[PDB]
RNA sequence: CACGGGAAACAGCAGUGAUAAAAAUUAAGCCAUGAACGAAAGUUUGACUAAGUUAUAUUAAUUAGAGUUGGUAAAUCUCG
RNA sequence: ACAGGUUUGGUCCUGGCCUUUCUAUUAAUUCUUAAUAAAAUUACACAUGCAAGUAUCCGCGCCCCGGUGAGAAUGCCCU
């Protein structure tokens, strides 16, 4: 787009390139940050940039931002078990915040790979049906098998009218 | 087809089903083969029920499942 | 859709083309239409012979045995196919049909011999 | 303890033997093309990009495993005399499951005679392609693999395409795979066309086929005429490895030759065109020292 | 005896883990006993346990 | 249209001038040639060893037209028609 | 399902009570229910004919 | 067409060089239509019997251009040298009949190695090659298989007892049929 | 809604009136699928299958007619 | 949209309408054979035929299939 300070962050590619996936126990991320002082430049840049990337890959996690109540910027992760994860961000940078969050509460590369390997199993290559869920519609189009009657007409010996005609006489 | 509230046809109201021809020597061996086949398929059904039980138990409280349930808890702390 | 009852049945759904049948071996509810909603697809069945001349049939034995242990009923042609595959014992209907065919060949050769002299 | 194609002592020689040619590995093919990307780098970043390209070329040069001919499948599971003529065609049954390898699938065929046998290799491979299609494979036998079209494509020096198509289509332990690869390897040393596979991923296979078939006369002279002596000493080392008991191998041990002299003992003892090999080595010797 | 393909399934299953025992696998019929069609059924309500 | 087309075509920047003005190598990355570092122009003169500031988030002037084209939202029937050759 | 504008249907539930009462009050006694005409093998109550193998 | 056997002879001839030269046969052809945007579907077939329908097609106005798999020079003009895709009918200008024939000929010449195309590097199908599994190796035969006995004892036809036959015949009176003994083992032909 | 009140029900397959610019056979079977029943041989299924009719649409050909010719936009000579 | 026609003595800008592309119905003209897919005006009323049977009685199923889009902003996805 054109409107906005950074039009790039409002694109599907930017939202998809941010790889931060929370665990199933993660429910709430409450970020508290200030709008003044040189200490909180990293927290402000984190709120400006990385919140959309985290939100895109965690749609069910509620993220709430708060401004100018606590003098120290921090994050509070509310889990399913009730444990509150307190993350102090005073001089951390924008990339350091993301790396710290992924370290403390996130999903490993192998964990993501096993989920996607399970997901690709649902679509099965040998199944038949519509093009949305299956690769083949009718089994005629397979090379070695009988062609589709709407493309190559079948011989008179395989048509049902000739079989009825021969039985009639 | 037909529904519960529609009356039957007149030509079939005065009609009863007629059983077909019966061959005794074929029918007896056919029935003993039915019983011998049904006992085998029943045993296979029991075998499949047992294997499903084993797989579901190993998926819920399996030796591999408990290992994950413990290592995740350790890494969390 | 909502049903009052019924049972899970592994059957054949005729999804194909005119004068060119093709069955999908699928596990579906008993009260649903033949080509309607199903639970999970298992395999394929090809009624016509291909160029090489084999009748090609697919079975997903693992899911089939899983569902049958779960309580899936079976249809008669599915039983014939499974018995031919070797996963299940041969259906007696095939045996009695083979014996009937044997008797038809015997009477055919008898009449052919008697009509020639 | 027979040496194997996947052994380290063979693979380390074969990698250096093939060599690295980026302009050939990363070549513009005939696929759909997109506008390029431009970014500005320093000298160190350019060198890092080049070494990353080399590491990618390693994966591009990943060698295909060459295997022996597989044993034909001939076994009967059951025999039902009742089904002698109830069916005209035969029923082929495939076991389909994503969690099982394709080497463990049960492909069982009921003959019209009434027996249940295991499907042979050509039927099994065809059924795997039918129910698990991968790009580059054809269910039916392609016409291109015939001896007329194969010669036609050879005349247009497309042996790299021949080898890639054969690898994609056939299974390395099948019969036609080995037959066609031996046919291309006999054409390549009949015509001296080793240039096509100089830097591809199929050079090691051809070299390992020649060390098996004792056909080195053309390869050695080609490597010498291409000013490659590190690619000749390693080749004769492969020959000695795979033929330990031989007059060429034992003479090297008894004499203690250097890399340059390892070729002379081979070309005197067991080489067939020894005169040409010696003449080529003499021509290289009288020129390399004088020019450099 | 098991059906041919199913029996071969177990013969391949244990061979992968390395069971060298070549014993012939049987299928039990102890719990496969069924009543004939002439056996009448009960008409009382079934108690869910 | 002609005046603007000629002005824009004349105000182009050659890879050689880009390399001259930024003292860095211009490397082309073809999609077909994989990760191969194809070099198109060399920065003749003093080659700076200091690398360019890598922007984690680029501040570029994007356009909703090309964003729609990239996201596949161009459902107009006038975009993917078959037309005559050059 | 559950909406804000769900109408409180009362006749549909009153019909349930009416049919429940009529099921017990007008319960067909098994005597006339299983009565049988021995000439036509025709059940006077339900309206079904007997199978021919039971003739 | 005088050749009738060797299509590339015309392409190598001089009457092709003086007429078309180094340019493709469809370079000078311009399609007439109703607006500025041509229809997505070109003419179906322009040569109906002996009549030519108005302005003919680039390969199709001259009878010395034979569409075939042997003349790679003619087929190369309709295949892009860079992208390797077949140009469509609105791109070239031929009637749809010659377009389908061109596509079929291009594919059939590709399947013979005369016309080049992309050959990607495809990994082997199997990660691990193991023939020792029971799927491809022989299995130990069954005791009933080695003896010649069917798989299950009830597969064969056994003669029913006379008492049970009489019991069946008593209950199924009026519905009786002719008896049949053991069936023949082998089916004779016609 | 369906106790009850209007009131005698094709929003099943075919077909008939009115209406509308809108026009398929008042035909054959369960041989093969799905469903129901019966322990079962087996029965039924206007679902379904095999068909009849329709340029509504794609393909092969046994076939040649329609539109247009001022610009957009390919293409006109002579008459009133 | 790769656009084009169209305001004015005339130019530029703004701005609407139309044309060029694809699909579905009806109408007109014409029309030869096959294959495949689909048959689409009506929740207006129906003459007539068939569409729920099975079975040693009990029982089981009897808008299940199939038909339609009137009402509902109804609803999609998820515990
Ligand atoms: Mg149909
Ligand atoms: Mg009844
Ligand atoms: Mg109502
Ligand atoms: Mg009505
Ligand atoms: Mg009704
Ligand atoms: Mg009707
Ligand atoms: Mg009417
Ligand atoms: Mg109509
Ligand atoms: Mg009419
Ligand atoms: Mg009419
Ligand atoms: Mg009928
Ligand atoms: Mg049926
Ligand atoms: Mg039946
Ligand atoms: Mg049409
Ligand atoms: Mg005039
Ligand atoms: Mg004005
Ligand atoms: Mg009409
Ligand atoms: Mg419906
Ligand atoms: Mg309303
Ligand atoms: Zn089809
Ligand atoms: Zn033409």
């Amino acid at each position: 787009p054109m409107k906005g300070r950074f039009p790039i962050r409002r694109t599907l590619q930017y939202l998809g390139q941010g790889d931060v996936v929370f665990k199933d126990s993660v429910k709430v991320m409450t970020v508290n940050y200030n709008t003044h002082g040189e200490l909180g430049e990293g927290a402000r840049k984190f709120v400006f940039f990385n919140i959309p990337q985290i939100q895109y890959k965690n749609p069910w996690v509620q993220i709430t931002m708060f401004k100018n109540m606590t003098p120290s910027p921090f994050l509070r992760f509310y889990l399913d078990s009730g444990e509150q994860v307190l993350v102090d961000v005073e001089s951390k940078s924008n990339k350091e915040i993301v790396e710290h969050i992924r370290k403390i509460l996130g999903k490993n590369e192998e964990t993501l790979e096993k989920e996607e390997q399970e997901k690709k199993q649902l679509s099965h290559p040998a199944h038949f049906g519509p093009r949305k869920y299956c690769l083949r519609e009718c089994m005629c189009e397979v090379e070695g098998q009988v062609p589709c009657p709407g493309l190559v007409p079948l011989p008179k010996e395989m048509t049902g009218k000739y079989k009825a005609a021969l039985k009639a006489t | 087809r037909k529904t519960r509230h529609d009356p039957p046809a007149k030509s079939k109201a005065g009609r009863v089903a007629t059983p077909p021809a019966v061959d005794p020597t074929e029918f007896f061996v056919l029935t003993e083969r039915y019983r011998q086949y049904r006992q085998t398929v029943r045993a296979l059904r029991l075998e499949f029920m047992s294997e499903v039980r084993k797989k579901l138990h190993e998926a819920r409280a399996g030796v591999q499942a408990e290992r994950k349930a413990q290592e995740d808890a350790a890494e969390h702390r | 859709r909502a049903y009052r009852g019924g049972h899970l049945t592994i059957r054949l759904a005729l999804g194909g083309c005119t004068n060119r049948p093709f069955y999908r071996i699928v596990a579906a509810h008993s009260k649903c239409p033949r080509d309607g909603r199903f639970v999970e697809q298992l395999g394929s069945y090809d009624p016509l012979p291909n160029s090489h001349g084999e009748k090609l049939v697919a079975l997903n034995f693992d899911r089939i045995r899983h569902w049958i242990g779960c309580g899936a009923h079976l249809s008669k042609p599915v039983e014939k196919l499974l018995g031919l595959s070797g996963f299940y014992p041969l259906h007696p209907m095939m045996i009695t049909n083979a014996e009937r065919l044997r008797r038809k060949r015997a009477r055919e050769v008898l009449l052919a011999s008697q009509k020639t002299d | 303890r027979k040496p194997t194609f996947m052994d380290e002592e063979v693979q380390n020689i074969l990698i250096k033997m093939t060599g690295l040619d980026l302009q050939k590995i990363f070549k513009p093919a005939l696929q759909e093309l997109k506008p390029p990307t431009y970014k500005l780098m320093t000298q160190a970043q350019l060198e890092e990009a080049t070494k990353q390209a080399v590491e990618a070329a390693k994966v591009r040069l990943k060698m295909p495993p060459v295997l022996e001919e597989r044993a034909p499948i001939n076994d009967v599971l059951a025999e039902d005399k009742i089904l002698e003529g109830t069916e005209t065609a035969k029923y082929v049954f495939t076991d389909i499951s994503y969690s099982i390898p394709h080497r463990e699938r049960f492909i069982v065929v009921r003959e019209p005679s009434g027996t249940l046998r295991k499907a042979s290799w050509e039927e099994r491979d065809r059924m795997i392609q039918v129910y698990f299609p991968r790009e580059g494979r054809r269910i039916l036998t392609p016409v291109i693999f015939k001896e007329e079209n194969l010669q036609t494509m050879y005349s247009q020096d497309q042996h790299v395409d021949v080898l890639n198509l054969c690898v994609a289509q056939f299974e390395p332990d099948s019969a036609e795979y080995i037959k066609i690869h031996h046919h291309t390897y006999e054409d390549i040393d009949k015509c001296g066309k080793y240039d096509l596979l100089r830097s591809t991923r199929h050079f090691g296979g051809m070299a390992w086929y020649f060390v098996n078939k004792k056909k080195i006369d053309g390869l050695l002279i080609d490597q010498i005429q291409r000013d490659l002596v590190s690619d000749a000493t390693s080749l004769v080392h492969l020959y000695h490895i795979l033929h330990p008991d031989g007059q060429s191998a034992q003479e090297a041990k008894k004499q203690g030759a250097e890399g340059l002299h390892l070729i002379k003992v081979f070309a005197k003892t067991e080489a067939q065109k020894g005169a040409y090999i010696e003449l080529t080595l003499q021509a290289y010797q009288e020129a390399f020292i004088t020019h450099s | 005896p098991y059906p041919p393909l199913l029996r071969a399934m177990i013969l391949a299953q244990r061979q992968k883990y390395g069971d060298t025992s070549t014993e012939e696998p049987m299928l039990n019929l102890e719990r496969a006993r069924i009543d004939p069609w002439d056996y009448p059924a009960k008409l009382e309500a079934k108690t869910k346990t | 249209l002609t005046r603007g087309l000629f002005l824009g075509l004349s105000r182009q920047e050659t890879h050689q001038q880009l390399a001259d003005k930024k003292s860095l190598h211009v490397v082309e990355f073809r999609e077909e040639c994989g990760p191969l570092p194809i070099v198109v122009a060399s920065p003749q003169g003093a080659l700076r060893k200091d690398p360019e500031p890598e922007d984690e988030v680029p501040d570029i002037t994007l356009d909703w037209e090309d964003v729609k084209a990239a996201q596949g939202m161009k459902r107009s029937v006038w975009s993917g028609l078959k037309r005559a050759a050059t | 399902m559950a909406r804000k504008k769900v109408r409180p249907r009362l006749i549909a539930e009153l019909a349930r009570r009416v049919r429940a009462l009529r099921e017990q009050r007008e319960r067909p006694r098994d005597s006339q229910r299983y009565a049988l005409d021995y000439e036509t093998m025709m059940r006077p109550h339900s309206g079904n004919r007997l199978p021919m193998r039971a003739w | 067409s005088p050749y009738k056997d060797e299509p590339w002879k015309y392409l190598d001839s001089e009457e092709y060089q003086n007429r078309y030269g180094s340019r493709p046969v469809w370079a000078d052809y311009r399609r007439n239509h109703k607006g500025g945007i041509p229809p997505q579907r070109t003419r179906k077939m322009c040569i109906r019997g002996n009549k030519v329908a108005g302005n003919p097609c680039p390969i199709c106005r001259d009878q010395k251009l034979h569409v075939d798999f042997r003349n790679v020079k003619l087929l190369e003009q309709f295949v892009c040298a860079h992208t390797g895709i077949i140009f469509h009918a609105p791109y070239t200008g031929v009637c749809m009949k010659q377009h389908k024939k061109l596509t079929q000929a291009i594919q059939k010449a590709r399947d013979h190695g005369l016309l080049r195309y992309h050959i990607p590097q495809v990994e082997p199908r199997d990660l691990d090659f193991s023939t020792t599994h029971g799927a491809v190796s022989s299995t130990p035969p069954a005791p009933t298989l080695v003896s010649g006995d069917p798989w299950y004892p009830w597969y064969s036809w056994k003669q029913p007892p006379e008492r049970e036959l009489s019991r069946l015949r008593r209950l199924y009176q009026g519905r009786l049929r002719e008896e049949s003994g053991p069936p023949p083992e082998l089916m004779p032909e016609v």
